Formats: structure tokens, sequence, C-alpha cells
RNA sequence: UUUUUUUUUUUUUUUUUU
DNA sequence: AAAAAAAAAAAAAAAA
């Protein structure tokens, strides 16, 4: 019999200095930090598909109403949550045609048929955004579905089906978002079945992607990345302590360039003079031969950690006192030895590896619910153990759906406390702007680090690329 | 007929406050009443006022903060309020709230300090839950409305009926702790009694090949069968090492080290448990990295060990529990266990296709919970056991490895309930 | 790609040993 | 060409 310790519930800052540990009851009560006066929304699509656009937004002003409310809070609408303009009037269309859609769709070659499906959205978004007088916060591009099945890796075009570059990814939804970056335009990919569903038809004549009973949740996670891509703030942490950066090392692949390349991109937070909270990705993509290594070499250790010390000095004033560096992949002592002339004396340098590979599962006596959110192994001073996804009784519910697997989280450098080391991941876990959910089962340095590169490794000719979250997500 | 709540307060500064309280009171039904939202323009407000609190006025709210102790209108509402508290004889019409931290209980005007407050400093959440409960409690008329929209707010702000509570809590992992090891590790440096080019994976007992001494708990002339060059082996040849020295990891020197000691007893014990499920005659699904052992239909009765079916029937496909283990010792010394599903057309042949074994095992496991994963594991653990607390595995024809059949139990001072 | 989660089918590198 | 201990890429399903 092992002791197994429990973390306080994270809470996250919200309008009028309130605080809550749920967002969408947090927003339901209390509404965003900021106020947007209003989403001036730029559509481009088909005629056909801008009416199912329409009618979402149409429908997600009335009040939506989930099956069971106490799982999923139910949808009070959108301008009484956000307290913010978003109506189907003043959308600025952009006319995609069909026929346009299906000349390059029906090709044979993926890569070449992705290049040109982006190009003929992006070549449309570009011209509005540079030859229009209208000004679009958020340029939603409604896409159909047939593109989803056949635009992506791995997707094979019937041979009945077949009518008729490759510096780039295959993946429509990537490389989309790796081309608009060097004109910083805020886009929100939609799916035709993601929005208005019921139209979507099976065999069996059930609809394919039943959301009727998550309407409420599906309002949810719409609205509030609809509201952060806009430029609004939703909620905020409370329990970051001054003086401390965190930054998120993800390592990807690169397939267009020859051996992976292991691109590096990271991920950071910190905060400001003041109370609010710091959050834009630190990427200069800091490239790696070998097709294996996931280490850095001491020159591009040397400038990430540089870049990412002056982004925090020329934000607050002085050095962080202590910097707790997260990745999904273990430090030799390599990159460390680089690390440390590059922090001052003052400074104390934390290595953190996380982990979901570890095969823990903790399985209650009696009672077919699984173990509560937060508690923790605590193996040694140096490693521990976070079930960071569970039940928690507020959601009713186990964020996770069978039994769900804790994270790893070994201090592999530095010496920090395991305990206020637990403290602050299950703190990441909380600001996922891409979804209004309860919390996250992984800290979102290493999550929106992982976006960030997987969109930076989609494109050849990326230079200096954007460190705000507003165009990755 | 008075069903009014009268909400004094600073109406300049402490307005934003105000208007959200009042709109959270009208969406639960609760009729309000508030200048800054109900008052009408271009009339005597002071008259309107007047016949709101002597007449309408159900209870009263006095909005308290720094301000608004000390300004004129506030108390004179107040004084107003107290009269009709007076003429109604109900000790609990004023109710006033706290909003400011910086109020101390002591400057608070006496008139209210004489009465209970209800707490909003910390947070306004849990002030609302308090003034609905003494709503509640005190029987305030609430006219229901939409009563959908006003019950489910009601259940999102009383959000708190759910907390985790202090309670101690006994939680069953899937670690089977590893009971005892044999007394050395032994190298026998066999050399040329050893075939370079042999499979040492077929010995029967397990053996890794290491430079040219065997690592292998097992003892030296075991091996004769497969080996009958090693009949004239000399015992004194060995460099047998005290075992628990190399868990603690104090032996360390240029002939092993530490790492690369302890990561031979893994694959020994990890080659020691595959022998054992060859042993127990359990079918094995070849995975992607691991294996894991299914049983088969009509090995054990009913298809159901102990109370807990192993073995289901599901359209015409029979789904299986399966295990598969790997021994680590950096934590403790455990084997691991992970619980999968995988499924036979037949009962004795496997379904070839991945695609269809995940489909199924998707479709089996959508709603299999807690009690359904931990009763089967235990299950399947317990037949394997050869007695009442543990299994062994034949590492050697004198060694042995004794597992456990009872995972690691964890506690946790925290809980909760349905 | 509204999501999140749990799986699985791949594939790799490093360490040392031959 | 083995092993164990550490790694990312990708499709599939179910519920959030």
């Amino acid at each position: 019999m092992k002791e197994l310790i429990y973390i306080e519930e994270p809470k996250i800052l919200f309008a009028h200095g309130q605080k809550c540990t749920d967002a969408r009851d947090g927003l339901a009560l209390f509404g965003p930090l900021n106020n947007l006066y209003g989403i001036k929304s730029g559509v481009i699509g088909t005629k056909q598909g801008l009416k199912i656009f329409r009618d979402y937004l149409d429908h997600i002003q009335k009040p939506i109403y989930n099956s069971n409310s106490i799982t999923r809070p139910m949808f009070p609408g959108f301008e009484a949550v956000f307290d913010c303009k978003w109506e189907s009037t003043g959308i600025t269309f952009k006319e995609v045609t069909n026929e346009d859609i299906g000349k390059f769709l029906y090709n044979s070659s993926t890569h070449k048929r992705t290049y040109d499906l982006v190009s003929l959205f992006i070549d449309k978004i570009i011209s509005a955004n540079k030859n229009e007088d209208e000004n679009v916060d958020v340029w939603f591009v409604i896409v159909p579905d047939e593109i989803y099945k056949y635009c992506r890796p791995n997707s094979v075009l019937p041979k009945e089906m077949v009518q008729t570059t490759y510096n780039y990814d295959a993946q429509f939804h990537d490389q989309f978002k790796a081309r608009l970056l060097k004109h910083t335009i805020p886009t929100q990919i939609f799916r035709e079945s993601t929005l208005a569903w019921r139209d979507f038809k099976n065999a069996f004549g059930l609809p394919i992607r039943d959301f009727s009973k998550i309407e409420g949740h599906l309002a949810w996670t719409i609205s509030t990345a609809a509201f952060y891509k806009a430029g609004g703030k939703p909620w905020k942490l409370s329990d970051v302590r001054n003086g401390v950066c965190y930054l998120g090392l993800v390592y990807k692949k690169v397939e267009k360039s020859k051996n992976p390349r292991n691109a590096c991109c990271a991920a950071q937070m910190f905060l400001d003079n003041g109370d609010g909270t710091v959050f834009k990705g630190e990427v200069g993509p800091w490239y790696n031969p070998k097709n294996g290594q996931y280490h850095l070499e001491p020159k591009e250790a040397k400038a990430l950690l540089s870049q990412s010390l002056q982004s925090y000095k020329e934000q607050i004033g002085e050095y962080p006192k202590e910097v707790f560096i997260h990745a999904k992949t273990r430090f030799n002592h390599q990159e460390w030895d680089a690390f440390l002339e590059v922090t001052p004396k003052e400074t104390n340098l934390v290595g953190v590896t996380i982990s979901k590979t570890k095969p823990l599962k903790l399985y209650k006596t009696e009672g077919d619910y699984t173990i509560l959110r937060g508690n923790a192994y605590v193996v040694n001073e140096r490693s521990a153990f976070l079930w960071t996804v569970g039940y928690v009784p507020k959601i009713q519910t186990a964020l996770s759906m069978e039994v769900p697997n804790p994270l790893f989280i070994e201090i592999n450098k530095g010496e920090a406390d395991i305990k206020q080391v637990l403290k602050d991941i299950l703190s990441l876990t909380k600001l996922n702007y891409n979804a209004c959910i309860f919390a996250d089962g992984e800290p979102v340095t290493l999550r929106f680090a992982d976006k960030i590169g997987e969109i930076l490794t989609a494109s050849t000719d990326i230079k200096t690329p954007p460190l705000a979250f507003k165009y990755y997500i | 007929m008075r069903n009014k709540i009268f909400i004094s307060h600073a109406t300049p500064d402490d307005n934003d406050f105000t208007r959200w309280l009042a709109l959270k009171l009208i969406g639960l039904g609760y009729e309000v009443w508030c200048d800054i939202l109900f008052l009408d323009k271009g009339v005597d407000f002071w008259s309107n006022i007047e016949k709101v609190i002597r007449e309408d006025t159900c209870k009263f709210l006095l909005v308290s903060s720094s301000y608004s102790n000390q300004r004129e209108g506030v108390l004179k509402e107040l004084a107003v309020a107290a009269k009709v508290k007076k003429q109604l004889k109900d000790d609990k019409f004023i109710i006033p709230l706290a909003i400011d931290e910086q109020l101390s209980y002591d400057d608070i005007n006496i008139d209210i300090v004489r009465l209970n407050a209800i707490d909003f400093k910390m947070s306004w959440a849990r002030g609302l839950k308090d003034i609905l409960e003494a709503f509640e409690k005190q029987k305030v008329p609430k006219e229901v409305a939409d009563a959908s929209k006003s019950n489910l707010l009601y259940q999102q702000i009383f959000l708190h009926d759910k907390s985790v509570i202090e309670k101690e809590e006994i939680y069953d992992s899937n670690w089977l702790s590893i009971l005892s090891f044999p007394e050395e590790l032994r190298f026998h440096e066999y050399n040329w009694m050893l075939p370079k080019r042999f499979d040492v994976r077929e010995l029967t007992f397990p053996a890794v090949r290491y430079k040219n001494y065997l690592c292998t708990f097992a003892w030296a002339y075991d091996f004769t069968y497969h080996l009958p060059k090693t009949e004239t082996y000399h015992k004194s040849k060995t460099i047998r090492i005290p075992t628990e020295e190399i868990l603690s990891g104090s032996y360390d020197s240029n002939f092993i080290r530490n790492a690369e000691c302890k990561r031979l007893i893994v694959q020994l014990l990890n080659k020691a448990f595959e022998l054992r499920m060859k042993d127990k005659e359990v079918q094995e699904y070849e995975m992607s990295n691991k294996t894991a052992y299914w049983l088969e239909k009509g090995k054990l009765e009913k298809d159901k060990f102990e109370k807990t079916m192993l073995v289901g029937k599901q359209k015409d496909k029979n789904w299986h529990f399966a295990i598969s283990g790997a021994s680590k010792l950096y934590p403790f010394p455990v084997l691991m266990i992970s619980s999968h599903i995988f499924f036979t057309a037949d009962g004795k042949k496997l379904i070839d296709s991945s695609s269809v074994q995940h489909s199924s095992r998707r479709r089996q496991g959508k709603n299999w919970w807690n009690n359904t994963w931990r009763t089967k594991l235990l299950a399947f653990i317990k037949y394997l056991s050869d007695d009442d607390t543990s299994f062994y595995l034949e590492m050697g024809s004198e060694e042995k490895v004794f597992v456990s059949n009872e995972p690691v139990k964890f506690k946790g001072n925290v809980s909760y309930n349905i």
C-alpha cells in the first residue's frame, strides 16, 4: 500500500476578477476578460456552403441545449456569454465555385491536388485582404467533405472518379495554415459536416457525426475558438507565480527536406508586468540533422534559449528567475551544458520530461468510475506520476473514456520541487483556447508547441513565422 | 403583494456588480428592482423608490462597500428599509452584501454590523449560492417563468454540490509485485562450447549472450540438452554477482555497468514470462511492439474463471480478454500488465484484418468501465496463479522468480461519491 | 480540420555486446 | 542482429 497525494484544482481568472475551476461555467456566469465590440467574419466557400454557416451562426445566437447539462453546461448564446456581437449580417463572402473545386479535386496525384485546392482558397483570401475595403477579423473557410476525404495523405481517389509542389505537405489544413503565415490572417477551417450535420445522411439513416446530445459543447468549442481568433482573451491563469517562464519543446519530422531534419518548435508562457498572461509561441525553428536525434546541437540550443530569454526581458525588463522547460523527450547533457552559458547566474534552469508511455493504470476497488483527477504518485524527489485525465465531480464523469494513464513527469535536469512542478503542469492543462473543455490531458505548452510545429513543418519557404497562436490553432 | 428584491448600492461605482447580480436574480425568476435598470426615466425617483420599498419590496439587499457605508442616498434607503422592517415584523428584511475585501468588519455601518452579511468578498458565486439558499429558506416568492433555463441555471450555480471530499480510498493497479529473485546472476564463459551462430532464445531457461559469457540466473550445466559441449564446463569460471547489489546499484566496474546489468535482468525476466506463458498453454496475438496472450474457447470451464467471464459472444465475433506484460526495475521491481481485447470468428482462429480487430475492440470497449476492466484483469492474473499468493517464473532448474498475483495497492486521502 | 480521449498499425534512433 | 529504454507519424473509433 503506497501513498497517493492530491493537488488542489487550478483556477482560471475571468471578468470582474472572479475565479472558477471550469471554463464553460466561468464564461457562462462572468464572461470573458476583454471586450470585443464585434467579430467581422469573412466566409470563403460555395454558395451552398455559406447557407450552412449562416444557419449555424443563427443557431448559436439562440441558447443551445444538450441532453445532460451537468456534464456539459448548456450554451447560453454567443452574445450572452462573450458580450460580443457575432451576427450573420456583415459576413464578407468569397465565391469558390464547385466547378473550380472539381477541376483540381479530380486529380490522381495527392500532392498536386492538395496544393491546387489550398491555392484556390488562399489566393482569394489574400486578394480580399489586400484589395478590399472591408475589414475581416477572422476568415472562416467552410470546406466540403469530399475534399477532406481526398486531400489528406493515404487517401486513394477511386479509379472511377479519376479525371486527370511536392515541397509541401499533402495535408490540406497544415499546408493552408502554413502558406498564410506571411500574411498574418486569422483563419478557422470548418468542415461542412462539423457545421449543421443533420443533412449528412448514411445508409442506416442515422446522422454520421451525431452531435444532437453534444450540441451545447459543440457551440462552446466553436464560440471560444472564434472569440480567441478574433483577438479576445476568454480566460487567464491565476496561480502562476511571478518570474517563471515555461517553454515547451516538441520535435517534429520534416519529410520535404532530405532526412527528417527534426525541426524543433517551442511554446512559451510567462507573466507580464501586472497580472496579464503572455502565452505566445517561441519558434525560430532550429533544424536538427540525423534521422532520430531529437536532440539540439549547442549552437541551436543556444539560439533557442537566447531567443526565449530576450522575449522575456524585452517584455518585463529583467531575466526570469526560474525557467521550467517541458519536453516530451529526455535531454542529454549536451543541450544542458550549452544552455547553462546562456542562462546567467541568477536564473535557475529546470528541465522536465513528460510522457504518456508508462503503463500504470489505477483501478478503484468498487464502482464503475475511475480515479479522481488530481491524484499523483510521487515516486521520489525527482520523479512522479500525475493523473491529469480522470474523474472530476463537477463534470460528473471521467475526462477519459476507458481507464486513462497518468503523465510521467520526471525532472530530468535542474533541481525543482516535484510538488511545485506538478502544481504548474496541472495549471498548464487549463489554457487550451482551441477547445472549451474542463481540462486537457497534456500541458498546453507541449500541445500548442505540437500544433505550431505541425504547421511550420509543412511549408518550405517560411521565414520568421508569427508568434501568435491566432494564426496556428 | 410584495415580491420584489430591492438592491440598494453605489449606483455610479458599484454599478457593475449590482447589474450582474440583478441579471442573475432575474434569470432565476426572482423579481428585482434596481435604479440602474428598472428605474423609469423622467419620474420623481425618490417617490418611486419610496413606494417600492414601502409596498412592493419583499426583501432588501444592501450592497455594502467602501463607498456604500457613508454616502447619503444609500443611508436614506437603508433607513427606509429599517422602518419597513419594523412595520412588517421581519428580522430578516435587510440582508447586507459585502463585496469589498478592504471593508473591515470593524468600520462597517453599525445598522448593518448588527445584521449578518453574505460573503461576496472572495467569490461572487459562493455569495450567490448563499443568497439563493437564504432566499429558499426564508421563502421569498419566485415566479418560475422559464422553468428550464431557471432550473438549469440553479444547477449551474448550486458547481458547488460536487467537490473533492477528504476520505481515504484504496486503488488497485496493474503492477504485479516481484516477490523474490534468485541469489546470483551467473555469467558462464562457455566460449567455444557455445556455438557463435546459435539462437540463445531457444534455450529452455532464459539466457542472454554477453561478450563470451552467458547471462542467466540458471545453473551452469542447466543447458546441456541444447549445448552438449558445455557438459565439461568448470564452475570456477563463473563471475556470479550478488543480485541484491545489482538492484541497489552498488556493484559497478569495468566488466559490467549498473545500467547494462539491470537491462540484462529485464530481458531475462521478460523472456521467463514469455516461456511461462508458453508453459500455461495460452494463445498469443502478435501485436506491433509487444505480444499479448489470449485464452482459448473451451480451455477453461464456461469461459469464466472465478466469477468473471473472460471470453464472450458478440455478433459472429467472439471477443477474448488478453494481457501483455513487461518487467521494469526503475521505480520498483514490478511486472506491468496491460489489458487488450482480441476477436476470433471461430473461437480458435484470430481475425487477420487489423482494421476489423480495431473496430471490434472499440465496439466492445465503448461500455467497459473501471470495474469492467479491473475484474477481468484480476481474474486473468488469478488464472495464471500457481498458489494462493503468487506464481513463479521458471528461470532456473533450482532458481525461480515468484511474482505475486496481487497488484500493488495504492491509497489516496481524498475521494468522491455517486 | 469544433473537439478531446482511449486505442492500434507502423517506423526509428541512441546505448552498449557480439 | 539481437535486446531494452526512448522517439514521432498515422488512421480508427467514441465520446466530449
